[PDB]
This record gives structure tokens, C-alpha cells and sequence, in this order.
């Protein structure tokens, strides 16, 4: 299959997907106009993908933006290739969703969602072969967690047999914006647990610590947090944005990375770390790679065991050096790695690099120690919930516990079976 | 899944009106019981004074004939 379809949700959303648009748009060579003007034809290769062609020339990246409230998309239209999206495709009310679960799911967004569906169906209808499709948000506002996870079902209704994707941020008391995102978020794990194919778990926690304590930038803005997202969005996008050996597929990944079908739950990785003109060596690159101290969820993989692994190397390298550094990679630490589950690290490498660097590496693991990171939620959310705290803002939105209680089971069900087999 | 979203937004609504509604009987239940209490306390002052009334024409008899 060919065509992705990309979707926005929510602020958080919105700025993950701006930025996206704006690398790859530079990666294609595509200015901020839609005109390309680049020198390698692996630019245009697989443009499709990503890409609608329209008129002279002109292309124009497949998303639909999508919010509650005017202010982020506006922000959109205004700034950095802020006329490359189809204007059609703006879609947005102006009541907001409060940073409510209930708002976004189960009122507000169901007034939307359907002129959201509407534009889906335009995009999906002129598609030769949807892949499916890749959403962008936060768990822990109202938006983008609540109406997201709702365009979830609704678009898995009218596209069973697609893949859906996500990017989806998880909320970090280091970086909070109110208290009730572990409520926000164990709803929405909730509802990916059930209704996506592979999620990106974004964790702001480790952005944050990587701003600070690696970048050393003592005071991270949320510019400096997506400057990583954007990075690793690239990263993971890359194998399936150009040609080459493992022409790539959203299928092929989930067949590959999805032992189980609820162990969906990815950990990205980055090297080299930026905020450069010495570029690394492969050693290096990969071994910046699997550090904790480079990956974007929170968990440390040498406290769980890798399901399946998938290398990215972008730029000029000698893929001897590649391969003898992933096999030491494993060999060395093949305490990390399940035993049954033979030959589960691929790699696969792309010339073309990221914007500024020469060489780089991204990662995505189907590691047990995501398990950390919803325990990390989990207590956060009973802590409050045993106090029945802050469920006003819910319950007078139509929502009753018992669909929190269902949540934090379902979530305390997901790390137990994440750790039964770490145990294996 | 789609029939518990309409569930939930009907109970919002519901719960709304149930709202309003409550608010309008109670404060009319306590407007009325205000004017009633009201009324009835300046009718009985205004009984004492005609009962006032009527022993003053009392005294007037009483002398108009002594
Ligand atoms: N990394 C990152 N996280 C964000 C950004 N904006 C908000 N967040 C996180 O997202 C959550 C708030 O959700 P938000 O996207 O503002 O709400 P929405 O418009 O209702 O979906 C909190 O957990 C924030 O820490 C952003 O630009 N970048
Ligand atoms: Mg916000």
C-alpha cells in the first residue's frame, strides 16, 4: 500500500504536526509554497506518501488539522509553511474542550467528528492504496486525547482493514498544564489500547530531562521539547518515506513490531541528541542510540527485555561498520533481548540525513519497561481517583467512575502483561 | 461504543435540565412561601389595630352613655 493519511488533534497536536511538516517538507525539498526545488530524485520517490500532487507542481502534505479551539491552528496557518496545507482541510470549533477527556470525546468533539470524518473521506477516497492512518496529539488535554481517541474508533468504523498510527505524548508532572492529565491519559491508553496498531509513546518526561540534564538547557521550553519530537518523527518516518531495501509499509512495521496485538506500545530513540560539525562515528551513533540517556519515553530498557528492535541509519556510512556495531549492540547485552523471539533487531539504512547533521540513528523498541511509564500513570490516576477528586469536571459531562474504573484496569492489565513477558 | 456516547451526552443534557429544573421549582416554592408569610404577618398587625379600633368605638359607647 501507498498513501498515508495525517491527522492533527488538539495544540500539543497541532505543534508535534507542524513541525513534522515543516522537516520533511525541507527533507523533500518542498518549500513553503509546495514547489519542489531539490537536487536528488529519492526526494520525489515516494513523495505519495506523504504528499498530495496538485497543479503545477505544487504539493500539498495530506493532514487534516483539527481543535476545539481556534488559537494553535491559527498559530498554524500563520507561521512556517503555514500555506502548504490545503485550506480546506482546517477544521476546528470554537468552544474548546477544557483539557477534559469527557469534553473532547464525549460533547464537543462529537459535534466536530463528523466534518472531521468528512474531510478524512475526501483525502482517504483519493488514494490509490491508503496505508492508513497517523495521528498526532497529546494524552493529556482534552482535544487531542478525548476527540483523538474518538476520530479512532470512528475512522477504525469506516476503515477497519487500515493501520492506524499514532504519536501519541504522554503527560509528565515535570511538565503539567493541569492536574487532571492522568485522568486525560488513562482514558485515552484506554482507547489505543484497543484501537491502534502501533503507537509512538512521546513521553514529555524524558523530553524534559533530555532538555535538561544532556542538552543542558536549564529551563525547556515547549519548542525545545518538539525539537526532539520533530527529530524522531523524522527518524521513524524515514524507511517509509524513501526508497530503498526495506521499502517500508505501516503493515509490515506492525506485522514486525507486534508480537501481541496489544503490546503495541513503542519506545523512539535519537543520536545524535542536538539543540554539530563534527559528526560522530557508528560506533558512536549507536551506542548514543540504546542509552537510556537518548530515549524519548522515561523507561530504562536495561530494566525490561526487547521484544523487537528496528534501526534507522541516515547518511554517508560504511554498512559494515553498521552492521558489526548493531550485532555488538546485541551480542554484548543479549541479556536485554527475549530468546524467543530469534533474530528480532532489524536495521535498515537511508543516504539521505536529517536537516544538519550528516550521520544520525533513530530506534524503535517494543520494549517491556514501557510498562514504567504507564505505572507511572496508573499511580498518579488512582492517588486522585481513590479520593474521587476532580471528578466533577467528568461526571457533569455525562461520564460516570465506572468508565475510569474500566481504564485503570485495563492499564494495570496492559503492564502486567507487559511484565509477564519480561519473564520469559 | 456509539451507543454509549449518545448515552453519555443525553445524560449531560438531562442532567442540565434536571438542574434548571430544580432550581426553578425551588426558588419558586420559596418565593411563594415568603410572600404568603409575608402577607399573613401585616394582616395580623393590621387585626390588632382594628381590634384596637373597635375597643376605642367600645370606649366612646361606654361613655355616651354614663
Ligand atoms: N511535547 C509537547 N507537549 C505538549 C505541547 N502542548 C501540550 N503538551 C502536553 O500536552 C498536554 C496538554 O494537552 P493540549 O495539547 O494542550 O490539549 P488539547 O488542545 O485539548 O488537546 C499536557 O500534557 C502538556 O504537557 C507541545 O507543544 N509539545
Ligand atoms: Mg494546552
Amino acid at each position: 500500500m501507498r498513501e498515508i493519511v495525517h491527522i492533527q488533534a488538539g495544540q500539543c497536536g497541532n505543534q508535534i504536526g507542524a513541525k513534522f511538516w515543516e522537516v520533511i517538507s525541507d527533507e523533500h525539498g518542498i518549500d513553503p509554497t509546495g514547489s519542489y526545488h531539490g537536487d536528488s530524485d529519492l526526494q520525489l520517490e515516494r513523495i505519495n506518501v506523504y504528499y498530495n500532487e496538485a497543479t503545477g507542481n505544487k504539493y500539498v502534505p495530506r493532514a487534516i488539522l483539527v481543535d476545539l479551539e481556534p488559537g494553535t491552528m491559527d498559530s498554524v496557518r500563520s507561521g512556517p509553511f503555514g500555506q502548504i496545507f490545503r485550506p480546506d482541510n482546517f477544521v476546528f470549533g470554537q468552544s474548546g474542550a477544557g483539557n477534559n477527556w469527557a469534553k473532547g470525546h464525549y460533547t464537543e468533539g462529537a459535534e466536530l467528528v463528523d466534518s472531521v470524518l468528512d474531510v478524512v473521506r475526501k483525502e482517504s477516497e483519493s488514494c490509490d492504496c491508503l496505508q492508513g492512518f497517523q495521528l498526532t496529539h497529546s494524552l493529556g488535554g482534552g482535544t487531542g486525547s478525548g476527540m483523538g481517541t474518538l476520530l479512532i474508533s470512528k475512522i477504525r468504523e469506516e476503515y477497519p482493514d487500515r493501520i492506524m498510527n499514532t504519536f501519541s505524548v504522554m503527560p509528565s508532572p515535570k511538565v503539567s498544564d493541569t492536574v487532571v492529565e492522568p485522568y486525560n491519559a488513562t482514558l485515552s491508553v484506554h482507547q489505543l489500547v484497543e484501537n491502534t496498531d502501533e503507537t509512538y509513546c512521546i513521553d514529555n518526561e524524558a523530553l524534559y530531562d533530555i532538555c535538561f540534564r544532556t542538552l543542558k538547557l536549564t529551563t525547556p521550553t515547549y519548542g525545545d521539547l518538539n525539537h526532539l519530537v520533530s527529530a524522531t518523527m523524522s527518524g521513524v518516518t524515514t524507511c517509509l518515506r524513501f526508497p530503498g531495501q526495506l521499502n517500508a509499509d505501516l503493515r509490515k512495521l506492525a506485522v514486525n513490531m507486534v508480537p501481541f496485538p496489544r503490546l503495541h506500545f513503542f519506545m523512539p530513540g535519537f543520536a545524535p541528541l542536538t539543540s554539530q560539525y563534527r559528526a560522530l562515528t557508528v560506533p558512536e551513533l549507536t551506542q548514543q542510540m540504546f542509552d537510556s540517556k537518548n530515549m524519548m519515553a522515561a523507561c530504562d530498557p536495561r530494566h525490561g527485555r526487547y521484544l523487537t528492535v528496528a534501526a534507522i541509519f541516515r547518511g554517508r556510512m560504511s554498512m559494515k561498520e553498521v552492521d558489526e556495531q548493531m550485532l555488538n549492540v546485541q551480542n554484548k547485552n543479549s541479556s536485554y533481548f527475549v530468546e524467543w523471539i530469534p533474530n528480532n533487531v532489524k536495521t535498515a539504512v537511508c543516504d539521505i540525513p536529517p536537516r544538519g547533521l550528516k550521520m544520525s540513528a533513530t530506534f524503535i523498541g517494543n520494549s517491556t519497561a514501557i510498562q514504567e511509564l504507564f505505572k507511572r500513570i496508573s499511580e498518579q490516576f488512582t492517588a486522585m481517583f481513590r479520593r474521587k477528586a476532580f471528578l466533577h469536571w467528568y461526571t457533569g459531562e455525562g461520564m460516570d467512575e465506572m468508565e475510569f474504573t474500566e481504564a485503570e484496569s485495563n492499564m494495570n492489565d496492559l503492564v502486567s502483561e507487559y511484565q509477564q513477558y519480561q519473564d520469559a | 461504543k456509539r451507543e454509549h456516547e449518545r448515552e453519555v451526552i443525553q445524560k449531560a443534557i438531562e442532567e442540565n435540565n434536571n438542574f434548571i429544573k430544580m432550581a426553578k421549582e425551588k426558588l419558586a416554592q420559596k418565593m411563594e412561601s415568603n410572600k404568603e408569610n409575608r402577607e399573613a404577618h401585616l394582616a395580623a398587625m393590621l387585626e390588632r389595630l382594628q381590634e384596637k379600633d373597635k375597643h376605642a368605638e367600645e370606649v366612646r359607647k361606654n361613655k355616651e352613655l354614663k
